[PDB]
């Protein structure tokens, strides 16, 4: 790789983020704020997404 | 040397709980 190369021949850094949405316990989350847990009422819920 | 395996070498196919069901 040389600085003179054209836009197609220039180097590009590449990253592939490979997600595993498995039915296992989750360990990588987005920044979502958790709440207290409500029981016996009908409620909306979100458990690990 | 050899033997017959009978009904062994089955594993839980996915990490989901199920009960009182027949699953293919």
């Amino acid at each position: 790789f040389q600085p003179t190369y054209g836009v197609g021949y220039q180097p590009y850094r590449v990253v592939v983020l490979s997600f595993e949405l498995l039915h296992a316990p989750a360990t990588v989350c987005g920044p979502k704020k958790s709440t207290n847990l409500v029981k016996n009422k009908c409620v909306n819920f979100n458990f690990n997404g | 040397a050899y033997t017959n395996s009978f009904t062994r070498g089955v594993y839980y196919p996915d990490k989901v709980f199920r009960s009182s069901v027949l699953h293919s």
